[PDB]
């Protein structure tokens, strides 16, 4: 429904007024919404984009890890205690038990982290590397952001107006995503539980369990 | 028939101790929870769904 | 090497497709690493560049003078009333003052008033300085990064590559310093104790004694 | 805009399409005046010209009753939710002022102030101050001034101006300065001010009847509807069951 | 007049020792000291961008100065009018009260009670205002962005260009005076737990030691 | 006791879920149907 | 008893969703009439 041009959809809606002369509707997820003027020069327009999707794309997995381990500990899955929330999901890799996935001890069973943390700096800073280059052994001649081949491997991408359709899809979950990351680490800090037990009580007392119930605990003291 | 209940003279609750009355509704039961499992509740016995 | 289009760049066999367009390897230290695109502008990378070439300066007299008082209480057995730095500077709020090297006879300032006052106006005049670029007589013809007159009363740069070898030296100890403060600062916020004595932790059982053995302690509740 | 709803033959009308035939409407209200439904039952309007003096009494009655309105409604209210105030009930507020009473002024939402006029100040001032201004408004010329919009103003400024719409220096917000807009707010004030002389007629009363404000009888009513009402007051003693 | 905040000539950030004016501050806005070191508004349209919200915050801080100044002067003798909602920063828990937010203490205005209802119609209000700030509106359709002057000017004293542009330059320092504030407003709050007033008559009472240095230790970890 | 029963009958149980895996076998059903149904939509 | 549950709980929703999107497949356009 017109996603894309000057016909799109913008972030006031019909009081939007005139988007920036820089958002011309060419990319997704544009609804007219850069007030600080921050990506009025295409070079840096270009850099926040892809900042943009790597940011959504990093916290839709989060949002997925997030919420998932906390819904398995609730359906009786064995995390003990602090490996079902998130918050406290890293410290496990300190119990004499280890870091077990799905509480089953075969599984992974990591104790040190520093070999842990070692592992995933190689391995990421390899594929990021990879990404920054925008090239592989091989992976040659792809987009930066949208690499598709072996990043494509159902090619729901081969159709361009399905692959538009598709990028506007993923903009706006990740943005979602990054939206509702944003109130986890929020709630986490506020509350001190778990966003599934937050929306548990919230479900319970909606009048008084929310978020203006811990609007005084912050206040300084003289 | 809310503002009847809470505010315009009660309706006659027939669990009210004694043999029942005519009562005012204070809490009413808004938790979701409740409210929406009657809907999904089976209506065979000891259910009978709403 | 550190300059023109084959120059040491931040990500090594990674950055030669994403190189940004503006880093041509003119200025020291860059090593083409410009990837949120804060730097496009021409005026805002000249901004960005003397900004971040003040801060290094800044966090090398920094990292210098907060492991002094600290190194001297370790081993050179100085006394100094509190060698801890983001404890230092209660010491002005102590019965004897802040005493320089620990001796009584230095310094012993008790007025943080007066030491304020004092610091904000020689400071403000030199900055005031500094960003005018002379006072219309004190030397209107010198650069605004790299003055060198009576800033380099030792002529270390002489030799023109000399002076641009040296400006890489410069920028890339500024930046280990500018790293190494962010490291005092977050050390200092989640240990309470001086980077010495983190550093001396470490090396009394290093599997113990490290960042992760404090993962737990802003924890919410 | 939308103007063709209250203006013209296609108007709307006190009755409804299936009761009033567009021949059944009189002569003299053909749609040219705001709040024309093409009510006059009882032919107190003759022609035009009646019509528009009719007109000039009605709109400086619609003005009168909406200030009264909100002077009879708002202070009892505020009386009634703890505002020091005395005599907010509407019908009792002169008898506080007789025996050298005063009366408090509460300046939203400042405070209560404490007014030192006596009654016969207050009188004195009043009828001054109203007999001034209404010669004002007959002669069509004031004594010059200051206005929020237009600035300064001359004597001569009412010169050429419409008696009941003067505008300029009553308009210091302006919102008038389309023709369009001008006739919909023009439907606007009479419709508002219909509605307040209706209310402060029924304001008049329910006072004698009930004995009480309108607040009390709105509030009263809104907590006990089928045991607060004109049929209930009118019962009084409060009924003998039929069982 | 104009020529000293206006122009070449005008008033800077450092008075005789600011020659080196960036070239894009030409004079030409209020304000212009000709303080821009980090080089944020060297486009034009992200400096345009920035003087609109630069002004916007101006506002909001004149109105929150105000606010937060206001009812701790109101005080009475005997703290019966505001009890702790005195202080700016416990002020949103009135509405928690039994007897809820009363404006002035009198119970006959506002006597407002739920936080929800109050907060669901600021955002319907307040999302229609800024909307029409932004698009046009009931007050105006295409004036200016930042003076449109016909509704928000009722009492005149903007007709002349020089009272205007004179002006502006007051309403931009006022502005840039009560941000500082705000500010001092939020650090104050925070580093000490009392009023700003509270804070004003403890450091006259005595200003020697009644100072932020006697909370320098405050935030010093362990 | 002498024997196990699920001790189901009455008690109101949402669709008669006593286990959440049930709620969720139900779960992934209909999703999955309707997974199919949406990626076979624009076809008849 | 609740294998025998979980299995007869997957078959009536597999059917009844067959049913569901079924009819939600545009069934008012199968049919042999002329509109
Ligand atoms: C728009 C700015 C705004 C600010 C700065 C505050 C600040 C505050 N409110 Mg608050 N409110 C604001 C808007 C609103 N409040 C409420 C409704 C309430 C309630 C019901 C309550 C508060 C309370 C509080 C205080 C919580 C105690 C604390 O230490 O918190 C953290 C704050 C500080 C440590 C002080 C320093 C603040 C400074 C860092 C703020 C500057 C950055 C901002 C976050 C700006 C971000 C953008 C905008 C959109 C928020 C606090 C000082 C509570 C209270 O008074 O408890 C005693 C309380 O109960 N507010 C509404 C809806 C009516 C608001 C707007 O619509
Ligand atoms: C003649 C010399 C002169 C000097 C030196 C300055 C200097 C300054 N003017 Mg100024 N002005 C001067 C003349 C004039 N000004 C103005 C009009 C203005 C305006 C209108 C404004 C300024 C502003 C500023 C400031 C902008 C730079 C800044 O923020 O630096 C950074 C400053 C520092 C880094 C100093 C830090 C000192 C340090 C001791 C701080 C304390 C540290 C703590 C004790 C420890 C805490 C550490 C941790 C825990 C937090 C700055 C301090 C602007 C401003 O920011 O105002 C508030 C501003 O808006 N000036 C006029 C009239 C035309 C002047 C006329 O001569
Ligand atoms: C212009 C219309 C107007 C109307 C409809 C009323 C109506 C009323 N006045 Mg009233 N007054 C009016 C104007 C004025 N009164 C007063 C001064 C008084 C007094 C002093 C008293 C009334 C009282 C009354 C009531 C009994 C007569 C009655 C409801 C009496 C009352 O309130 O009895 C309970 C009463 O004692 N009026 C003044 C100032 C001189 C008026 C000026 O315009
Ligand atoms: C020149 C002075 C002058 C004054 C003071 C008034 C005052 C009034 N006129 Mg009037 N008029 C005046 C001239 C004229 N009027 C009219 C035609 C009308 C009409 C048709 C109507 C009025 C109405 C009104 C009243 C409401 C308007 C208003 O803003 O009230 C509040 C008053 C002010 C905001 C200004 C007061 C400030 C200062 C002049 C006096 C300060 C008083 C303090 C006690 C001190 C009010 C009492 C209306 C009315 O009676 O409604 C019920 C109404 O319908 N006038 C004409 C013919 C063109 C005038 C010609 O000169
Ligand atoms: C749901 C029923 C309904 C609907 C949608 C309509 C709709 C219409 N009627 Mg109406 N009509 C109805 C009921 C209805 N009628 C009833 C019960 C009466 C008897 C009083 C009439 C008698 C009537 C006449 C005689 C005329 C119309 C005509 C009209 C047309 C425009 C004028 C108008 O709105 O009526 C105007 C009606 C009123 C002003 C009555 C008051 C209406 C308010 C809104 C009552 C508030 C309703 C509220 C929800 C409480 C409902 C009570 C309920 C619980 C029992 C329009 C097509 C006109 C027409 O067709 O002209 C060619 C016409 O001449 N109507
Ligand atoms: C929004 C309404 C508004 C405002 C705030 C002003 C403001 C002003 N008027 Mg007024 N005035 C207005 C509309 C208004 N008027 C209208 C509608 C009329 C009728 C045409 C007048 C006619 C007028 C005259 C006749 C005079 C003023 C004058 C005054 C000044 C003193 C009045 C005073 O202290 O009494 C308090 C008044 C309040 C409204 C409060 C004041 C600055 C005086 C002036 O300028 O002195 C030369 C004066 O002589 N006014
Ligand atoms: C002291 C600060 C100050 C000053 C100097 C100005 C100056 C300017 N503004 Mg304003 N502005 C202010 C604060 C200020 N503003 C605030 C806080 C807001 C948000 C409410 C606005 C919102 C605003 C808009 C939306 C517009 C302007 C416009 C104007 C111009 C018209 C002249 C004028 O306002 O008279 C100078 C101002 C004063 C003399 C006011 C100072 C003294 C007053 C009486 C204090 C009132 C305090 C009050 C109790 C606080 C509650 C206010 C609340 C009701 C909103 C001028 C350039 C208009 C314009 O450019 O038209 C061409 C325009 O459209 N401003
Ligand atoms: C009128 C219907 C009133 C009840 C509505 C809710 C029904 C309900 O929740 O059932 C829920 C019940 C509950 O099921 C039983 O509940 C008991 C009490 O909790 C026990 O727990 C039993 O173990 C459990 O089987 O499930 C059923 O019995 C059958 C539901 C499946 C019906 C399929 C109909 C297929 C036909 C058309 C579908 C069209 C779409
Ligand atoms: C547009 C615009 C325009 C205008 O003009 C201006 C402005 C305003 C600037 C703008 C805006 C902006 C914004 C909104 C931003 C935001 C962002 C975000 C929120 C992000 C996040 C983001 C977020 C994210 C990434 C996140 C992610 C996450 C993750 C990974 C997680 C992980 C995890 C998990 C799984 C679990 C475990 O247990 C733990 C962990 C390990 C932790
Ligand atoms: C490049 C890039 C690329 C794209 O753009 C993206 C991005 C990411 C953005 C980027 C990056 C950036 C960065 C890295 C930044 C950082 C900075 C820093 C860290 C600084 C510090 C800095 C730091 C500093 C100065 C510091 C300094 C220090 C000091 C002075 C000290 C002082 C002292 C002493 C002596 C002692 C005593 O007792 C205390 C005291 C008094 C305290
Ligand atoms: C120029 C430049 C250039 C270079 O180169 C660079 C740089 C450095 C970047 C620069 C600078 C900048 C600056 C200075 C900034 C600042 C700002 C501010 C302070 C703001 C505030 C701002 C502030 C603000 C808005 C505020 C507001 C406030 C308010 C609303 C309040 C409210 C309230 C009230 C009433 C009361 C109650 O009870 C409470 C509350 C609710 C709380």
């Amino acid at each position: 429904s017109a996603w894309y041009g000057p016909d799109r959809p913008l972030f006031l809606g019909s009081l939007s007024g005139e988007p920036p002369s820089y958002l011309t509707g060419e990319f997704p997820g544009d609804y007219g919404w850069d007030t600080a003027g921050l990506s009025a020069d295409p070079t840096t327009f270009a850099r926040y984009r892809t900042i943009e999707l790597i940011h959504a794309r990093w916290a839709l997995l989060g949002a997925l890890g997030i919420i998932t381990p906390e819904l398995l500990a609730k359906n009786g899955v064995p995390f003990s205690e602090d490996g079902a929330i998130w918050f406290k999901a890293g410290a496990e890799i300190f119990k004499e038990g280890g870091l077990n996935y799905l509480g089953n001890e075969n599984l992974i069973h990591a104790q040190s982290i520093l070999a842990t943390l070692a592992v995933q700096v190689i391995v990421m800073g390899a594929a990021e590397g990879f990404r920054a280059n925008g090239e592989a052994p091989g992976v040659e001649g792809l987009d930066p952001l949208y690499p598709g081949g072996p990043f494509d491997p159902l090619g729901l991408a081969d159709d361009p107006e399905a692959f538009a359709e598709l990028k506007v899809k993923e903009i706006k979950n990740g943005r979602l995503a990054m939206f509702s990351c944003l109130g986890f680490f929020v709630q986490a800090i506020v509350t001190g539980k778990g966003p599934i037990q937050n929306l548990q009580d919230h479900l319970a007392d909606p009048g008084v369990n929310n978020a203006f119930a811990s609007a005084t605990k912050f206040v300084p003291t003289p | 028939l809310v503002l009847k209940a809470l505010y315009f003279g009660g309706v006659y609750d027939t669990w009210a101790p004694g043999g029942g009355d005519v009562r005012i509704i204070s809490n009413p039961t808004t938790n979701a929870a409740i409210i929406f499992g009657y809907i999904v509740k089976s209506p065979f016995g000891g259910d009978g769904w709403i | 090497e550190f300059y023109g289009p084959d120059r040491a760049k931040f990500l090594g066999p990674f950055s030669e497709n994403d190189t940004p367009e503006y880093l041509t390897g003119e200025f020291p230290g860059d090593y083409g690493w410009d990837t949120a695109g804060l730097s496009a502008d021409p005026q805002t990378f000249a901004r960005y560049r003397e900004i971040e070439l003040i801060h290094a300066r800044w966090a090398l007299l920094g990292a210098l003078g907060i492991l002094t008082p600290e190194l001297l209480s370790q081993y050179a057995g100085v006394q100094f009333g509190e060698p801890v730095w983001f404890k230092a500077g209660a010491q002005i709020f102590a019965a004897g003052g802040l005493n320089y090297l620990g001796n009584e006879s230095l310094i012993h300032a008790q007025s943080i008033i007066a030491t304020l006052a004092v610091q904000v106006v020689l400071m403000g005049l030199a900055e005031a300085y500094r960003a005018n670029g002379g006072s219309e007589g004190f030397l209107d013809d010198l650069d605004t990064l790299y003055p060198g007159g009576a800033f380099d009363p030792l002529g270390l740069a002489d030799d023109p590559d000399t002076f641009a070898e040296l400006k890489v030296k410069e920028i890339k100890n500024g930046r280990l310093a500018m790293f190494s403060c962010l490291g005092f600062f977050v050390q200092a916020i989640v240990t309470g104790k001086g980077p010495v004595q983190n550093l001396t932790d470490h090396l009394a059982d290093p599997t113990v004694n490290n960042a992760f053995a404090s993962a737990t302690k802003f924890t919410p509740g | 805009p939308d103007l063709e709803k209250w203006y013209g033959p296609d108007r709307k009308l006190f009755l409804p399409g299936g009761l009033l035939d567009r021949d059944d409407v009189p002569e003299y209200l053909n749609g040219e005046l705001a709040g024309d439904y093409g009510y006059d039952p009882l032919g107190l309007g003759k022609d035009e010209e009646q019509v528009e003096k009719y007109r000039a009494n009605e709109l400086l009655h619609a003005r009168w009753a909406m200030l009264a309105a909100a002077g009879i409604i708002i202070p009892e209210g505020l009386q009634a939710n703890g505002a020091d105030i005395k005599g907010g009930t509407w019908f009792e507020t002169g008898a506080e002022m007789l025996n050298g009473g005063t009366l408090n002024y509460f300046a939203v939402p400042f405070g209560v102030v404490q007014n030192p006029l006596p009654l016969a100040a207050v009188t004195l001032i009043e009828i001054v101050l109203l007999g001034a201004v209404e010669k004002f408004r007959v002669d069509g010329t004031g004594p010059a001034g200051f206005s929020p919009g237009v600035g300064k103003f001359d004597s001569d400024i009412f010169d050429g101006l419409d008696k009941l719409y003067p505008g300029g220096p009553f308009d210091p917000l302006n919102l008038a300065d389309d023709p369009e807009v001008f006739a919909e707010l023009q439907v606007k004030e009479i419709k508002n001010g219909r509605l307040a002389m209706i209310a402060v007629l029924a304001f008049a009363i329910q006072s004698y009847v009930t004995g009480e404000g309108p607040y009390a009888n709105i509030t009263k009513h809104l907590s006990d509807p089928f045991g607060y009402n004109l049929l209930t007051v009118l019962q009084g003693d409060d009924r003998v069951p039929t069982l | 007049t104009i020529n000293q905040f206006y122009g070449p000539d005008r008033n800077k950030w450092l008075g005789p020792y600011s020659t080196n004016t960036p070239p894009y501050l030409t004079g030409e806005f209020p304000g212009d000291y000709g303080w821009d070191t980090a080089g944020l508004s060297a486009d034009p349209e992200t400096f345009k961008r920035y003087r609109e919200l630069e002004l916007i915050h101006a506002r909001w801080a004149l109105l929150g100065a105000l606010g937060m100044v206001t009812p701790e002067l109101l005080q009475d003798d005997d703290g019966i009018m505001f009890g702790e909602s005195a202080i700016w920063f416990k002020a949103g828990a009135a509405i928690f009260q039994e007897g809820g937010l009363n404006y002035l203490g009198n119970p006959s205005l506002i006597h407002a009670q739920n936080i929800v209802a109050t907060l669901a119609v600021q955002v319907v209000l307040m999302g229609l205002v800024e909307g029409y700030r932004v698009n046009g509106g009931p007050a105006g359709e295409g004036l200016d962005p930042l003076y449109p002057g016909e509704a928000f000017d009722p009492l005149g004293l903007a007709d002349d260009p020089e009272a205007f542009a004179e002006l502006k330059v007051k309403e931009i320092k006022n502005g840039r005076l009560a941000m500082f504030a705000c500010l001092g407003f939020f650090v104050q709050a925070i580093v000490t737990g009392k009023g700003p007033i509270e804070n004003l008559t403890d450091h006259l009472a005595n200003p020697a030691e009644n100072n932020a240095f006697a909370y320098a230790t405050k935030f010093t970890p362990q | 006791l002498v024997d196990d029963r699920m001790n189901g009958d009455g008690t109101g149980l949402p669709f008669g879920v006593n286990d959440g895996i049930l709620g969720w076998v139900i779960a992934g059903t209909l999703g999955t149907i309707w997974a199919i149904y949406f990626v076979s939509q624009k076809d008849l | 008893m609740l294998t025998l549950k979980i299995f007869v709980y997957t078959v009536v929703t597999f059917f009844v969703g067959l049913f569901i999107f079924g009819f939600l497949s545009n069934d008012p356009s199968r049919n042999p009439g002329k509109g």
